[PDB]
């Protein structure tokens, strides 16, 4: 039988022949104990019960920089609210009766933990809304402006030897993006605003939370406010978007029309996923907004004890190479700490903070995770004074122009590793905004070894305050240049005569793994830690550069070595500049969004003596993206040829027909055993009520399915494919069951050759049966 | 009907391959009978399959 969410509390079960049964209608929420502010949040199956996640609308956390205790609910405001995870069994037509309860507490703050923390400052979330320029940030100061000065422009030559910038060939590369305008940078205790700047090099406050209370939150309040009941907002809406509905959507929680502070808003976001294994539970958070910790749970855990999550800056990851991390752990911030008070995730040795986790999922005893990394980078907090006074400090890591060929050698490839290097650079009859030059390597010949280093002066060194950030895109660097719109959209190339893309190894980062038992053990024993922090290490895992369609932008229709003149414009070349013209609902064409993960078993049969073939799928902006699984080790699919990408990933992209769906409304992803495919459900209910210009939608009606297929030779199939050395692919098809006026409860994938949708289209549910082709649907009207 | 129990395996031990009778025991899982009933006076005879 097949069980069906009716609301956000009950749960329906339905017969094979699409009937539903009798008395089976159950609230959930109140048969695990819980009260009416919690709702279901995500549900699975292990052995033959049901594990249910629930997250309450009530939760209100907090942040004290001060004492041992620093995250904390708030008790006072009656909002001790955390997050459960329920077993419920059949003792039977269907009754539930509930078998153990899990509940979530907030994670333990180390000394070291809480250095970073107090000065610790989050980007607004990126909406459905966000548009290019909102994400924009001001250009920072340049490489001899930070170390040598103003006036110093004739000696980069002689004096860069002194700064440890010996042979650096990019005097004028950007050291990062000013935190004085833009997008709200808020710490854990303060909250965010509803409102988006329309320009963030022009409109916004930043990190600066006293400048807009005080007098910019009111001009913006005055510039856009709010719809209240119908019509479409009379506001001018010239400098601030108000995105209210959008933030509600994504799940920011409100007290009236001001959202809770940050940690009430992770915390809500960090309970949203649920994977069930014989020995755990493990919880994680969503797409919307960053994760900074995930649960393990011991399923043998007593029915009183309190689960602590796992902090992200604590699991070492495989990022691929040994290079591919640091590249990622040398931008989090400063080290030496000459001053006291310089503390960031880097000088407190700590690794990647925080992701975009796309999904979880569980297959033969093993947990499957993938997402994107979110941008964490160090700043300026000087307040007198320091050149880089309230700047981020980023820069670009792509690879060389001149680098070796080779997926191992054009990821090591040591180009922006220290420091900033890229710029703008005219190569013969066109130009690139990569670096042409790595090693020795110069026009005229060999030089000295290039050098890059941390934009902080050794002058300045002791009096400078070098804390941490994090943003709400897989993107480090948010300054206003050319390099940025082609690291972002995947535009720089080589010009060797067999061409490749050049990755960037801090902007987007798509992570992926799988995750043993004992690796679980190792994160539990890391969250229930007293003194230092406990690291973990997640071994079967890597990396990867997934950048956004170029073709999503307006201007950009082809990724090669030769750029036309046109595309060397500040209207095509920058952030503020470049218009997206992307289907996918999201305003911007420049932040990459990972969703559903689902992982599954392969029917087709394998040779004998060999474990059967199991991957899983993922939705990302312009494809699909495919993990390969090797079931005999139970680790990452792996080729011998390094010149060769990680075959544990292959990416097929959409067509309009996928394009055209909504990635914000993803409701639930579902595999086929029999068929081996995956169905994408999308509820257009999930659609905000205004758009940013308080405007009401007229398309938040409806559903659509997407199927995702295997493609390519299979592991295991005859003695000749025992290994590979291409990567099996997916493929992403709009399968044919949509609506745009019936508002979708549930699809039952009845068998096989069959599935039925049921949904309202005044109040009375309609039950439509589909005949499935596999994969590809068309309605009976003879099957009512 | 409770497809998901005995449904699952085949046709064949569903019924008495010689005397063509659904087994006894099955008859309960297809057939709405009263309260106190016994269930030595119905029996269902196999047609089709």
């Amino acid at each position: 039988t097949f069980l069906v969410k009716e609301d956000s509390k009950n749960v329906t079960a339905y017969t094979p022949f699409a009937t539903p049964i009798t008395d089976s209608k159950s609230d959930l929420v109140s048969l695990a104990q819980l009260d009416s502010s919690y709702q279901i949040a995500d549900q699975t199956i292990h052995n033959t019960n049901l594990f249910v996640l629930f997250k309450s609308r009530d939760v209100k956390v907090k942040y004290e920089s001060s004492g041992s205790n620093n995250i904390s609910f708030d008790s006072t405001s009656q909002g001790e609210k955390p997050s459960y995870v329920v077993e419920f069994t059949n003792s039977t037509g269907i009754k539930w009766t509930m078998v153990k309860k899990y509940q979530l507490d907030v994670p333990n703050v180390s000394s070291d933990m809480n250095q970073v923390l107090k000065n610790l400052i989050l980007e607004q979330p990126l909406t459905k809304y966000t548009l290019n320029s909102s994400l924009a940030k001001e250009k920072g100061k340049t490489q001899r402006e930070v170390h040598l000065g103003s006036g110093q422009a004739n000696q980069w030559t002689s004096q860069r030897n002194q700064h440890d910038l010996n042979n650096n060939p990019s005097p004028n590369a950007s050291t990062g993006f000013k935190l004085t305008t833009g997008n709200a940078y808020r710490k854990l205790s303060e909250s965010w605003p509803i409102y988006e700047p329309i320009d963030g090099t022009k409109q916004g406050k930043g990190k600066d939370s006293s400048g807009w209370s005080s007098t910019e939150e009111n001009e913006a309040k005055n510039d856009a406010p709010s719809v209240s009941g119908g019509g479409s907002s009379s506001g001018t809406f010239n400098k601030y978007l108000n995105t209210k509905q959008a933030l509600e959507s994504i799940g920011i929680l409100f007290d009236d029309q001001t959202p809770r502070n940050v940690i009430t808003q992770l915390y809500y976001a960090s309970t949203s996923k649920l994977a069930v294994t014989n020995n755990h539970i493990v919880v994680m958070g969503n797409s919307f907004l960053p994760s900074m910790w995930y649960w393990v749970v011991e399923r043998s855990a007593q029915e009183n004890a309190s689960n602590k999550p796992t902090w992200f800056a604590n699991t070492n990851l495989d990022w691929g190479e040994d290079k591919q991390k640091q590249f990622v752990e040398n931008q989090l911030g400063y080290k030496e700490t000459t001053s006291t008070n310089s503390h960031n995730f880097h000088s407190k040795s700590f690794t990647q903070p925080a992701y975009l986790i796309s999904g979880i999922d569980s297959v033969n005893d093993q947990i499957i995770f993938s997402g994107f990394k979110a941008g964490s980078v160090g700043y300026d907090s000087s307040s007198s004074s320091s050149s880089t006074k309230d700047q981020a400090l980023a820069w670009s890591t792509t690879t060389s122009l001149d680098s070796k060929t080779g997926y191992k050698d054009l990821v090591t490839n040591d180009t922006g590793l220290n420091g900033p290097i890229n710029g703008s650079f005219s190569i013969q009859d066109t130009f690139s905004f990569v670096v042409p030059y790595s090693g020795n390597h110069t026009n005229n010949g060999t030089t000295g070894p290039i050098k890059t280093a941390y934009p902080v002066k050794k002058d300045q060194k002791s009096t400078v305050k070098i804390n941490s950030l994090i943003n709400a895109t897989p993107l480090n660097s948010y300054g206003d240049e050319g390099i940025g719109v082609f690291d972002a959209l995947g535009l720089n190339y080589n010009f060797k005569s067999n061409q490749e893309r050049l990755p960037s190894r801090t902007d987007q980062i798509f992570v992926y793994g799988i995750v043993s038992p004992n690796e679980l053990r190792s994160a539990k024993s890391s969250a229930d830690s007293t003194g230092s922090d406990t690291k973990v290490n997640w071994s079967n895992t890597q990396s990867r550069y997934l950048p956004v369609p170029y073709n999503y932008s307006e201007g950009i229709i082809d990724a090669d070595g030769f750029k036309r003149p046109e595309n060397r414009g500040a209207s095509v070349t920058t952030f503020s500049g470049l218009k997206s013209i992307a289907p996918d609902g999201f305003a911007n064409s420049i932040a990459n969004f990972s969703v559903g993960l689902k992982a599954g078993i392969d029917p087709n049969p394998v040779m004998s003596g060999k474990k059967a073939n199991y991957g899983a799928v993922v939705l990302t902006r312009g494809g699909v993206v495919r993990l390969n699984f090797n079931p005999g080790n139970d680790s990452l699919l792996s080729t011998t040829d390094n010149n060769i990408a990680p075959i544990s990933f292959s990416f097929t992209p959409f067509t309009a027909a996928e394009s055209a769906v909504d990635l914000t409304t993803f409701k639930e992803v579902t595999y086929n055993q029999e068929s081996g495919l995956w169905s994408y459900i999308f509820d257009s209910s999930l659609k905000p009520s205004h758009d940013g210009k308080q405007t009401p939608v007229t398309d938040n009606m409806g559903f659509s399915v997407i199927t995702v297929s295997r493609t390519g030779i299979e592991l295991n199939q005859d003695q000749a494919t025992t290994t590979l050395d291409v990567a099996p692919s997916a493929l992403a098809v709009q399968s044919g069951i949509q609506s745009t006026t019936q508002t979708l409860t549930g699809v039952l994938p009845l068998s096989e050759e069959f599935s039925a949708v049921i949904a309202k289209d005044s109040d009375q549910n309609k039950i439509d049966i589909y005949k499935n082709n596999n994969g590809l649907f068309e309605i009976d009207t003879q099957l009512s | 009907i409770d497809f998901n129990r005995l449904f699952t395996l085949p046709v064949t031990e569903l019924f008495d391959p010689n005397t063509m009778f659904v087994y006894d025991q099955y008859v309960p899982l297809l057939v709405n009978l009263p309260s106190g009933f016994d269930q030595a006076s119905i029996r269902l005879k196999v047609i089709s399959y």
